[PDB]
C-alpha cells in the first residue's frame, strides 16, 4: 500500500497564501495539489517533558502504523479475494480518502479520550495493536485454510 | 514557549491540590463515620 | 527567566497551602463529630 | 471450498479490519498533527499542515513555499 | 561562567529547565541548530564559544578547536537527548556551578590544578 505522506507544519507555520488558507483557496489549487486538512484540537496538551515523551513515542506509533499497513496490504491482497473493500468500504474514521485526509475528526472519543493526549495516544496505539492482532488472527486462519487447501486431491487422479 | 510551560505547571499544581483536598474531605468523612461508630459504642456501654 | 519563575515558589506555595485545606477538612470533621456527640448525649 | 470462502468471507472480515486499521492510521495522523504543532510551536494543539499523496512537483512547490520552516 | 551572564540573558529574552553545561566544538554549530530540532524545539537559548584557544581534551593534552558551551535543556525528557548531543560533540565538556562567581572560581581552581 502507501506509507505515511502527511506534511509537517503548525498553525503558525502555514505554507498557504494565508494562515487560514491551508484548508482552501491556497496556491495548491493552481498546482492541483490534493492537500487538504481541518483542525481538530484535543482538550488539553501536556508539558514540555510530556511533549518530548510523545515525540519519542511517535517513532513507535509510526512503526506500528507501518506494520498495520503492511499487514493490510499483504494478507488481504495475497488471498486474491479480500481486496474487494474499496476506499469507501475501507473509509478512515467513516470518511473516504477524499474526506478522511481532509479532516482530523478521528480524534473523537473512539480511539482517544478527547482529553490530554499524552496517554490517549498510547491508548489509541494499543487499540490499533489489538486491531492488527485481529487481522493477524484472520491471516493465520487463512493460512490454516490454505493448509486445508491443496489436500489429498493434490495427488494423482487414479491408477498411479 | 515558556508561558505555555508556565500554564501547564500551574494547571498540574492546581489539579493536584484540588484532588488532595477532595481526598482529605473523603478522609474526614471516614473519620467522622469512625467517630460516630465509637460514640455509638460508648453510648451503648453507658 | 519566566519559566524559572513559573517553576519557582509560586507553585510550592499552593502545594504547602494545601495543608490549610486539610486543616479545614479536619476542623469541619471535628465540628460535625462534636455536634453528633452533643445530639446523642442530649 | 472452505478455504475459498475464508478468503472471501473471513478475509472479508479481514478487509473490514483493514478499514478499521485505516481509521486508526487516520487517528494517528490526527495525533501527529498535534505532535508536530507541539514540536515546532507552542504546547496547545494547533496545526495548519495538510495530508495527501501528491506528485513530486506538488511536493517540491509546497517545500518551496514552506522553506521559511525548512528542516 | 561566561554563559551565566550571556546564556541567562538569552534565556530571559527568549522566555523549569535543565542545565546543558558542557562543550560544543567550533564545528558543532550545525549540529546545535540543524540537528536536535525535536528536543530544542527552538525555544531554548544557548551561549557558545568559537574555540578562541585550543582546548585540551579531557584525557588528551593535544587539544583542538574544542569550544565549550552552556545551554538550557527543555526538561529531563529533552535533556536525555541533549546529553547524547553533547557526547556527540566530544569537546572539553565539564558542568559548572550556576552562579557566575562560583563557576569562575571552579575554572580558576581547575586551571591551577592543571
Amino acid at each position: 500500500a502507501s506509507r505515511y505522506w502527511v506534511v509537517s507544519l503548525p498553525v503558525q507555520n502555514s505554507a498557504a497564501s494565508v494562515w487560514n488558507r491551508l484548508q482552501e483557496q491556497i496556491s495548491k489549487h493552481s498546482f492541483d495539489t490534493p492537500l487538504y486538512r481541518f483542525n481538530i484540537p484535543n482538550l488539553r496538551v501536556g508539558t514540555l517533558d510530556s511533549l518530548l515523551a510523545l515525540s519519542d513515542d511517535l517513532v513507535k506509533s509510526n512503526s506500528f502504523v507501518e506494520s498495520v499497513s503492511h499487514k493490510i496490504r499483504r494478507q488481504i491482497e495475497e488471498l486474491e479475494r479480500v481486496s474487494g473493500i474499496e476506499s469507501s468500504s475501507l473509509s478512515v474514521d467513516g470518511v473516504p480518502v477524499d474526506t478522511y485526509l481532509t479532516r482530523f475528526v478521528w480524534d473523537e472519543a473512539k480511539y482517544p479520550t478527547m482529553s490530554p493526549l499524552r496517554e490517549i495516544v498510547d491508548g489509541i496505539h494499543t487499540l490499533v495493536a489489538k486491531i492488527e492482532d485481529d487481522l493477524k488472527v484472520r491471516v493465520a486462519e487463512y493460512n490454516n485454510v490454505r493448509s486445508q487447501l491443496n489436500a489429498i486431491n493434490r495427488k494423482q487422479s487414479g491408477s498411479l | 514557549m515558556v508561558r505555555f510551560i508556565r500554564q501547564e505547571a500551574e494547571e498540574k499544581a492546581n489539579e493536584i491540590s484540588v484532588s488532595a483536598e477532595e481526598e482529605f474531605n473523603i478522609e474526614k468523612l471516614q473519620l467522622v463515620e469512625a467517630e460516630k461508630k465509637k460514640i455509638r459504642q460508648e453510648y451503648e456501654r453507658k | 527567566l519566566a519559566a524559572e519563575q513559573e517553576a519557582q515558589h509560586i507553585v510550592a506555595a499552593a502545594r504547602n497551602a494545601k495543608m490549610a485545606r486539610l486543616r479545614q477538612a479536619k476542623e469541619e470533621a471535628e465540628r460535625e463529630i462534636a455536634e453528633h456527640r452533643a445530639q446523642v448525649e442530649r | 471450498h472452505d478455504q475459498e470462502s475464508l478468503r472471501s468471507s473471513l478475509l472479508q472480515w479481514c478487509y473490514t479490519s483493514y478499514g478499521e486499521v485505516f481509521s486508526s492510521w487516520m487517528h494517528f495522523c490526527a495525533v501527529r498533527v498535534f505532535a508536530e504543532s507541539i514540536l515546532r510551536y507552542g504546547l496547545p494543539p494547533s496545526f495548519l499542515a495538510c495530508v495527501l499523496a501528491p506528485s513530486v512537483k506538488g511536493e517540491k512547490k509546497v517545500r518551496s513555499i514552506l522553506e521559511e520552516l525548512c528542516g | 561562567g561566561e554563559f551565566f551572564s550571556s546564556a541567562l540573558t538569552s534565556a530571559a529574552a527568549q522566555q523549569k529547565l535543565g542545565f546543558i553545561a558542557g562543550l560544543v566544538p567550533r564545528e558543532k554549530s550545525m549540529s546545535f541548530e540543524r540537528m536536535l530540532f525535536r528536543a530544542t524545539r527552538g525555544n531554548v537559548f544557548l551561549r557558545q564559544a568559537v574555540v578562541d584557544e585550543p582546548v585540551v581534551d579531557p584525557v588528551s593534552g593535544e587539544k583542538m578547536e574544542k569550544n565549550v558551551f552552556v545551554v538550557f535543556y527543555s526538561g529531563e525528557r529533552a535533556k536525555n537527548k541533549i546529553l547524547k548531543i553533547c557526547d556527540a560533540f566530544g569537546a572539553n565538556r565539564y558542568p559548572f556551578n550556576e552562579e557566575f562567581d562560583k563557576q569562575a572560581q571552579a575554572i580558576s581552581e581547575v586551571s591551577g590544578r592543571l
